[PDB]
């Protein structure tokens, strides 16, 4: 609920790196589920029982790249300087291209996920820091 | 002898006639009120 | 027939504009065989008023006042011109069919209202039924295409829904193997010498094919023969109610069916050919082509900027 | 490389209106298990409760 | 025949279908011009009862 | 008959420079200001406001 | 004021209004005297700027730029009349109308008074522009044209409707611009940037940079008939000059991320040039020149500093006429000639000797010979961006080689023997081909002699 | 506001009324005498001036109701002032008096090139 | 027959007036429990096979739809034990109102519903009345109106107006291309709601006009998008002329009045220093536009006319109103800063 998140953030932001990435590695993947749970209601299936456990082969994911993520930063975090800089809490990002990109075929995923689940990434962190919000009220 | 329905024609001239009339009949009257209530 | 809602929950027409001398009755005829030479005859006895058969111009027949407009802007394959059977051409020889079908349903389109405006009887000439016996002649004798054939029984499918069947439905008195002096002896220098294929087998389709509405539920009539000729034409008088009244209506169709009482089935049909723009609301074309029946954007599509000149021409004003 | 880089936000779109409508087709009894797992997952998930 | 091209193929390729923008997997059908009639009609003979020895 | 169609419409021109006129006596509000501007005993700013 | 809108609008039922073919000549006539009206009130300060109404001043600003707009449109109808003559009255009625549409909003626009008209009324053309590139095309390339032209220009005008009225409740009202009287700096957050950079690049991407010009050829290589609204196409894009009215102030103070707009745009300037030289295709080939010396202005709009406005005003005006009239040669050596490729034509200048000094006035003022507005609008340029850092002489020094050449080439294309085997091009340039190739030249170099009406206050 | 699913009360007698020759009403029914050109275009009239008797009846129309629901609008807005001031009036504690001073007083920044 | 469908025809507009008009849970159970009673008839009337598996397979997503209510309705019951028409003291009640009555409006998901019906009525004609049911619910949103969990009210827009966008890019069918685009402007109305609730009928008016307009144009004959491009070379190039005085000002640019609402909701929906949210709802509504381009390449192309057809006829149909809305439905914006202080 607001719960996990919130729990993460008034956690260990710049520091204690461990605690953190661990939990935004397993949120991730647990975010992952939702969606491979959810392909059953709406795409069918044809493997029998078995099937959906073959079926989530394919969404055997989603936590390797919050793992991931959590670990740009946890690696960094004190490293060379406060990596709470706006283009440093980026640094997650990227490596998202290159663990997409793993997971399946290359040219045509990695740069963009690199890419584009880079570009979103800063503006979280930039968007507290100077106070915005999202939903609101006068 | 144009054909019309002869029957309707000059309502909506008619009602026109009403309208403006009516119209003018609360306008004509309510100008006068402002400086009655004021 | 009803006019919107409110001309007609006063009052309306179903049994007391149909005394029983409403009865739609249709022929048939061959090649150059009934054509004016009966049915014409018969309007009176009975009282019902004739309607010509087909030809280009029908729709130049309505809508004045009148004169007919020339074949470019009625387009068409322009009867006398495809009697060169024309198997390579431009083409077409379907292109023909669509306008010779396009009236072909709004005859029959304005007899469905003549009755429930009036009641009068009304013979036709060749209804939209029996038209399919020359697409046997004509897809056989190879002029027409495939594709082109079933385009129109793609229409066919859709078109007819709501039709109630003619009554008396007569097949023509046939000669053995005289049409072909027949076409011959009357002239029509352009009905000519083409050949058995689309002489004789017509003839072989006409019973076998026209069958279905011969044993549908409206009683048939039929002779082989010269022709009715002064001998069997009070027979198909009066006798011909004779069979069109007791023993008449078999599943009848044309009661106007369980509706009857001026509801949804009763004036529905008669709600459905006043202002006949959604008769011919679906025979408007398909997704692309056919490569038969088209007519290009501005070539020549032209055309229609001829027979654009204010397109109502007169309504004075003030009124 | 202009043209490769915003038009492929044309044909990256068009094809996620492939996987909205295609996979869909048919089966009454497919929708109505996905509104269930919607239904659900409202209360697990968020302030939905709270 | 100058000023532009509406031309043959530009109306089938609108053709009735799901219109695959980059890639085809299951179309429906050209839904029926008329009111729709596509499926199946159901008719029983009737009931077969001898109303016997009895 | 005598072409409305033509120069009639320059008219309103006119029929325009005469609405730039109906403002200028709702924008009268200020006829004191130190730039001279001044408003001050003359048959002058009495005109054209 | 109601003086210019209400007559041009008056223009509008005096067009079908009319009888047959009288209609060119009808409004052609009028559409010109609008012109005395133009300067009439106008050209009047200078100093202390002219405002005469609530949310009108038509023009103070010393951006008067507002003439040329009311000149162009009596320009076309002697332009378009070529090919149009063979459709419809009905439809050349409207043709007229939308076009005066157009003229309409370019009116109310750089008046505008404030903000906020100014965008409603920036994003309120594309209607009539639209219209008039998808239908009256020529190739079936146009279709796509017709969305490129979009989803560029509205794709990111959007954010600042969402800025505007991000202002308008932060700080006091953006209802007028005259009233800055109160403004406090930005200094800087991550937040801010996107500010500065939504108040700015919804009108970069109608003056291109080298990025996400992608548009601008496709919409010119294919479009109407005589240029008819491709003359009115290179009006509306100089017309984003309102960044002169933003980022003069409302955020004056960030210049620091100025550099990539600058290194951007400065080294595609000697660049997009470049690849106009092999160009097989005529109105591909002036297209480009409307990026190169109108991306120059956006290097000059950014540094502050004037001496960049005594010279960025000249030149939103000075290709303003020489771009504009080479798409009206273009087109007319096309009306003979049905191939737009530029091989094709060669063999000229013997066959139309008249219009041999009519190509050589336009490719001069590329050249910018000295005396006339385009190097006096250059050479305050060069002379203030200098000054910025004295490398800049180099890249921009480049800029006045590459398009010496760049000029010449479409010239001299034009002189050779070809009889070849064209039967065409009989006319010898009715004179509505040299009349409307005219009221260019009389006009551009004469401003020369009193050249202070064109200026900024700086 | 009060006197509810009223289209206008009694108390707008105070006010002008919106009377003719506002832009507007002539606007009003302009937007109509464009609209009435149409009517006949549909249906190829093909008259483009048919009977005035349709060419007109909608301009009588459009600026009749155009004004009957003028008198509203201008109204809506006297009622919303009418309830801010007499609000803004009381409470004074939240509507201070501000001082007078600028020039030798305040600084800008002052960042120039 | 005729006369009755007058009086079912009225009697929904009864079943949506005891809606808007009462002040007990009760009878806004009623209310709208007698249209899924009261509108089911009007699908059949030509009895195809396909309005009888279109209604039903309504009429089971409209019976849950309701019946679930009827649940939150009475949790409310247990804690307070008092009826009437407010904040629902207990969240149980409104996570279980708001999100199982999306399914009569639908938002972002239970909409697997709204191009199944739409599509394949066999009756065009209208499907009008589909207007209707957006118009019974709001008057239940616009009352209980401070209580929602706030989290969701827009996570069904903002993957509403998504998901409906893409929804149609992909399709043919125009009775469908109306379908999709109408999840998308319930992507609008109730992602405003909580802030300044009014401000969101004004995009419901505008809504209901603009929509209606379209229909009674596309009734003449018009069914599939290539049955629009054999229409001005046939029927009348003045309809052309409308069909692109709509589409385009539906999506909406800002010299017609289709830009009314997004202009006005901005003002709200910033104010209130949500400006991360917006865009995405402004910028989404962009790649919704290209529906209509695209649908209005087809008419003004001039693309291959039909055949040879020939409608020598004039039209007998009911045009009624239309020859007004689109002088309301495109020139209204210069007017109003009405709608703000007009309904209100
Ligand atoms: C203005 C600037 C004038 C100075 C530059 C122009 C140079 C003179 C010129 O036009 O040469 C034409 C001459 C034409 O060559 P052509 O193709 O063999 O002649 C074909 C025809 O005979 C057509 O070419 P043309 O040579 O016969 O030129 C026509 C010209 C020929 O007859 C002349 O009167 C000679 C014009 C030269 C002076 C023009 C006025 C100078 C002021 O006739 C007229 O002058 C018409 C009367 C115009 C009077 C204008 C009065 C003010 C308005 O050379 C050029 O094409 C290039 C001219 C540009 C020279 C470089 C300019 C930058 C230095
Ligand atoms: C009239 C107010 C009470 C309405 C009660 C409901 C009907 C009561 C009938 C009382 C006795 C009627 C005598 C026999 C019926 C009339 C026969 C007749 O004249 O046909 C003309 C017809 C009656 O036809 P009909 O009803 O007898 O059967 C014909 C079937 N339809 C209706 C499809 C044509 O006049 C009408 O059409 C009026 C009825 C319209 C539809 C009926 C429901 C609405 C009733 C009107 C409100
Ligand atoms: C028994 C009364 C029958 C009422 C049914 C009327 C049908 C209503 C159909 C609504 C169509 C959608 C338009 C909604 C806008 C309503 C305009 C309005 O509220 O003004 C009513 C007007 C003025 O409304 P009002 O400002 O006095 O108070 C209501 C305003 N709302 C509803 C927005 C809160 O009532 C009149 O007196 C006009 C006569
Ligand atoms: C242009 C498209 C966008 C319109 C934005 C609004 C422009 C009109 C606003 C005029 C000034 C104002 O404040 O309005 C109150 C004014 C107050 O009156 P006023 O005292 O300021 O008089 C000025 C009127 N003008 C500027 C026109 C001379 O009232 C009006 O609305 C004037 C009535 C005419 C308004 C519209 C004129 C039509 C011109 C555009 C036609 C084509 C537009 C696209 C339509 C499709
Ligand atoms: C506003 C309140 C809600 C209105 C929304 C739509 C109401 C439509 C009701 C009837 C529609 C219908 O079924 O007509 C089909 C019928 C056609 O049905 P049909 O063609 O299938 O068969 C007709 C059968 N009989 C003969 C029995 C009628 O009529 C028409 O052809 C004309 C369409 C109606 C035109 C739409 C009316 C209003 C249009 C503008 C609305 C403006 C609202 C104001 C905005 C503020
Ligand atoms: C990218 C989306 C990210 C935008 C971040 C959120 C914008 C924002 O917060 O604006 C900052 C500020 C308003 O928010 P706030 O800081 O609370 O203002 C203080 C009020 N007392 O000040 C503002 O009002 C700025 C609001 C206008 C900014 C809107 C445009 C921002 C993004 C524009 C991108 C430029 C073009 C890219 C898109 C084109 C391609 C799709
Ligand atoms: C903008 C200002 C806002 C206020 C708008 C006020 C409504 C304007 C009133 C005029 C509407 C015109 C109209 O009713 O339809 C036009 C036409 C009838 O015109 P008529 O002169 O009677 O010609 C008859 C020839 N057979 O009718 C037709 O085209 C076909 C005949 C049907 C007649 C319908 C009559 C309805 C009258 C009340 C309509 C109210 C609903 C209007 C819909 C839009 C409202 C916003
Ligand atoms: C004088 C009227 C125009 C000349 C005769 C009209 C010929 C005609 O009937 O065509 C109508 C034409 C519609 O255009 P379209 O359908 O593309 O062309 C084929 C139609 N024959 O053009 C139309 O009339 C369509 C109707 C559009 C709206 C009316 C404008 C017509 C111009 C004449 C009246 C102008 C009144 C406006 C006055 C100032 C307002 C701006």
């Amino acid at each position: 609920a607001k719960t996990v998140l919130r729990q993460y953030w008034d956690i260990p932001e710049g520091t204690e790196c461990h605690r953190k990435t661990y939990a935004t590695t397993s949120i991730g993947g647990a975010a992952g589920l939702v969606v491979s749970a959810y392909s059953v209601a709406l795409k069918t299936p044809t493997s029998f029982l078995e099937g959906v456990a073959r079926t989530g082969r394919y969404t055997f994911t989603a936590a390797a790249i919050g793992a991931i993520f959590g670990l740009t930063s946890c690696i960094s975090a004190q490293v060379r300087e406060k990596p709470d800089d706006p283009l440093n809490y980026l640094i997650g990002g990227c490596a998202g291209g290159l663990i997409l990109g793993a997971r399946t075929r290359s040219y045509g995923i990695g740069a963009a996920a690199c890419a584009y689940m880079g570009l979103t990434a800063a503006l979280v962190k930039m968007g507290q820091l100077e106070g915005w919000q999202v939903f609101a009220e006068p | 002898h144009g054909s019309p329905n002869w029957l309707k024609v000059g309502l909506t001239l008619g009602t026109s006639v009403f309208l403006w009339i009516y119209l003018i009949k609360q306008h004509n009257e309510d100008v006068l009120e402002y400086k009655r209530r004021n | 027939l009803q006019y919107g809602p409110l001309a007609y929950i006063l009052g309306e027409k179903a049994t007391k504009k149909m005394t029983e001398k409403s009865k739609l009755i249709t022929v048939d005829g061959n090649i150059c065989s009934g054509k004016s030479k009966l049915a014409k005859e018969i309007a009176e006895k009975l009282g019902l008023k004739h309607f010509p058969e087909a030809g280009i111009h029908y729709v130049d027949s309505t809508t004045g006042d009148g004169k007919p407009l020339p074949v470019q802007f009625s387009g068409n394959c322009s009867l006398e011109k495809f009697y060169d059977d024309p198997k390579s051409n431009d083409g077409n020889s379907y292109r023909l069919q669509a306008w010779l079908y396009a009236s072909r349903l709004l005859q029959y389109a304005d007899a469905l209202e003549h009755l429930l405006s009036t009641g009068q009887g009304v013979v036709l000439e060749r209804s939209i039924y029996s038209d399919f016996v020359f697409l046997e002649a004509m897809y056989r004798q190879g002029f027409i295409r495939k594709q082109c054939v079933d385009h129109y029984n793609q229409v066919k499918k859709v078109t007819i829904c709501e039709y109630l069947p003619p009554h008396v439905v007569v097949y023509v008195d046939v000669p053995v193997p005289e049409v072909q002096s027949r076409i011959q002896k009357k002239g029509n220098p352009h009905e000519m010498k083409i050949t058995s294929a689309y002489l004789q087998d017509i003839e072989n389709a006409y019973k076998g094919t026209f069958l279905p509405e011969m044993s549908e539920k409206c009683e048939v009539l039929q002779y082989s023969a010269w022709e009715a000729q002064d001998a069997e034409k009070v027979v198909e008088d009066i006798e011909y109610l004779k069979y069109d009244k007791g023993p008449w209506l078999d599943q009848n169709d044309r009661n106007l069916h369980k509706l009857r009482m001026l509801v949804q089935d009763k004036l529905e049909v008669l709600n459905y050919t006043s202002i006949p723009v959604f008769l011919p609301e679906v025979t408007v074309g398909a997704h692309q082509s056919d490569q038969v029946f088209q007519e290009f954007t501005e070539l020549p599509g032209r055309k229609y900027r001829a027979g654009y000149n204010e397109d109502v021409g007169d309504k004075w004003i003030w009124l | 490389w202009l043209e490769a880089i915003l038009p492929k936000t044309i044909s990256l779109a068009q094809m996620k209106a492939s996987t909205l409508v295609t996979n869909q087709k048919g089966l009454i009894k497919l929708y109505f298990l996905s509104f269930l797992i919607t239904i659900l997952i409202s209360m697990i998930l968020f302030n939905f409760h709270e | 025949a100058r000023q532009w091209q509406p031309d043959v193929e530009w109306a089938e390729q609108y053709g009735g279908a799901v219109m695959y923008p980059t890639k085809e997997t299951a179309h429906w059908k050209p839904p029926p011009w008329n009111d729709v009639d596509p499926p199946k009609d159901t008719l029983v003979s009737n009931l077969t009862l001898n109303f016997g020895p009895q | 008959r005598d072409h409305w169609v033509h120069v009639l419409v320059p008219m309103g021109f006119v029929f325009g420079y005469y609405l730039d006129r109906k403002n200028d006596e709702k924008l009268t509000a200020f006829r004191n200001k130190s730039l001279l501007y001044k408003r001050e005993l003359k048959p002058n700013e009495e005109v054209t406001w | 004021m109601l003086k210019y809108i209400i007559p041009t609008i008056m223009l509008m039922p005096l067009t079908w209004l009319s009888k047959n073919n009288m209609i060119w000549v009808n409004s052609t006539a009028h559409s010109l005297l609008i012109s005395f009206t133009s300067l009439l009130l106008m050209n009047q300060f200078g100093d202390n700027s002219l405002n005469f109404s609530l949310l009108f001043f038509s023009d103070s600003l010393s951006t008067p730029l507002l003439i040329l707009t009311m000149w162009l449109l009596p320009l076309m109808l002697m332009a378009s009349q070529h090919h149009l003559s063979k459709e419809n009255l009905t439809r050349k009625k409207l043709f007229i109308t939308m076009l005066i549409s157009l003229q309409l909003f370019l009116i109310m626009t750089f008046t505008a008074m404030e903000l906020i008209l100014f965008y409603i009324l920036f994003e309120a053309t594309l209607v009539p522009t639209l219209i008039i590139i998808t239908r009256w095309g020529n190739q079936t390339e146009r279709l796509n044209a017709g969305l490129y032209f979009l989803f560029y220009t509205l794709a990111g005008s959007l954010p600042l409707l969402v800025a505007l009225i991000y202002i308008q409740n932060t700080v006091g009202s953006l209802n007028f611009l005259m009233l800055q009287y109160w403004v406090q700096p930005v200094h800087n957050s991550w937040s801010n940037v996107f500010m500065w950079l939504a108040c700015m690049m919804a009108f970069m991407v109608k003056m291109p940079l080298y990025g996400l010009h992608l548009w601008l050829p496709k919409a010119h290589v294919e479009a109407p008939i005589a240029g008819s609204m491709v003359l009115a196409a290179v009006l509306l894009k100089l017309g984003g000059y309102g960044m002169l009215r933003i980022t003069l102030i409302l955020n004056p103070m960030t210049d620091f991320m100025a550099y990539p707009f600058i290194m951007l745009s400065l080294w595609g300037m000697i660049m997009t040039s470049s690849i106009c030289l092999r160009q097989t295709d005529l109105k591909s080939l002036i297209a480009y020149s409307s990026v190169s010396h109108m991306a120059l202005v956006i290097v000059a709009i950014l540094i502050q500093t004037p001496w960049s406005y005594m010279g960025a005003t000249a030149l939103m005006i000075a290709h303003g006429l020489t771009s504009s009239m080479l798409f009206c040669l273009a087109n007319s050596n096309y009306e003979r000639i049905h191939s737009r490729t530029m091989i094709l034509a060669r063999g000229l200048q013997t066959l139309l000797p008249l219009m041999a000094t009519w190509w050589l006035l336009a490719s001069l003022t590329n050249l910018a010979l000295p005396p006339t507005i385009n190097l006096i609008g250059e050479l305050f340029v060069v002379m203030s961006t200098f000054s910025w850092s004295n490398i800049t002489i180099i890249l921009m020094g480049v800029n006045m080689v590459i398009t010496a050449l760049y000029s010449l080439y479409m010239l001299i294309m034009t002189q050779r023997g070809k009889y070849t085997y064209h039967i065409n091009n009989i006319s010898p340039s009715f004179t509505r081909e040299n009349a409307l190739m005219s009221l260019h030249i009389l006009p551009l170099l004469l401003l020369t002699l009193n050249p202070k009406i064109i200026l900024g206050p700086l | 506001g009060r006197a509810t699913f009223q289209f206008l009360p009694d108390e707008a007698r105070s006010l002008p009324p919106p009377k003719l020759t506002d832009p507007r009403l002539a606007f009003v029914g302009f937007l109509g005498y464009c609209s009435g050109l149409i009517d006949n275009a549909i249906r190829r009239r093909p008259v483009l001036l048919a009977g005035l008797h349709r060419q007109l009846l909608y301009i009588t129309s459009f600026v009749f109701v155009g004004y009957y629901l003028l008198k509203r609008q201008d109204y809506m807005y006297a009622v919303r002032d009418h309830d801010m001031f007499s609000y803004i009036k009381s409470h004074p504690e939240d509507f201070p008096e501000k001082d007078k001073k600028t020039y030798g007083e305040v600084f800008e920044e002052f960042h120039p090139v | 027959n005729p006369i009755i469908f007058i009086i079912i025809l009225l009697t929904i507009m009864l079943g949506t007036i005891i809606v808007m008009i009462s002040s007990h849970w009760l009878l806004v159970w009623i209310g709208f429990e007698m249209n899924m009673l009261a509108i089911i008839p009007i699908m059949m009337k030509n009895h195809n096979p396909r309005a009888t598996e279109a209604s039903t397979k309504y009429f089971l997503t409209q019976s849950t739809a309701s019946m679930l209510l009827m649940m939150a309705v009475i949790i409310n019951l247990m804690f307070s034990g008092q009826w009437t028409v407010m904040k629902l003291f207990n969240p149980m009640a409104s996570m279980l109102m708001t999100m199982a009555l999306a399914m009569k409006l639908g938002m972002a998901p239970f909409h697997f519903w709204v191009p199944e019906v739409t599509q394949g009525i066999p009756l065009s004609s209208g499907l009008i009345l589909l207007t209707w049911q957006k118009l019974a619910p709001m008057s239940v949103l616009y009352q209980i109106f401070p209580s929602i969990n706030l989290n969701l009210i827009l996570t069904l827009s903002v993957l509403s107006i998504l998901i409906g966008g893409w929804g149609g890019l992909n399709q043919t069918q125009l009775r469908k291309i109306m379908a999709y685009s109408s999840i998308a402007h319930m992507g609008w109305m109730t992602a405003v709601l909580p802030y300044n609730p009014t401000m969101t009928l004004l995009n419901l008016i505008i809504y209901i006009i603009m929509t209606s307009t379209m229909f009674t144009m596309f009734m003449a004959n018009s069914t599939t998008t290539t049955l629009s491009l054999s229409h001005t070379w046939n029927k009348t190039p003045i309809m052309t002329v409308l069909i692109l005085a709509t589409l385009l000002s539906m999506g909406g640019l800002p010299p017609l009045s289709g830009f009314m609402p997004k202009w006005m909701i901005i003002q709200e929906m910033t104010k209130n220093n949500s400006i991360i949210l917006p865009t995405f709802m402004a910028i989404t509504a962009l790649l919704n536009l290209y529906f209509y381009m695209r649908l209005t390449y087809s008419t003004t192309l001039t693309m291959f006319p039909s055949t040879n057809n020939m409608k020598m006829k004039w039209q007998f149909p009911l045009m009624k109103k239309m020859t007004f809305l689109p002088t309301m439905v495109v020139l209204s914006t210069m007017m109003l800063p009405l709608t703000p202080m007009l309904s209100v």
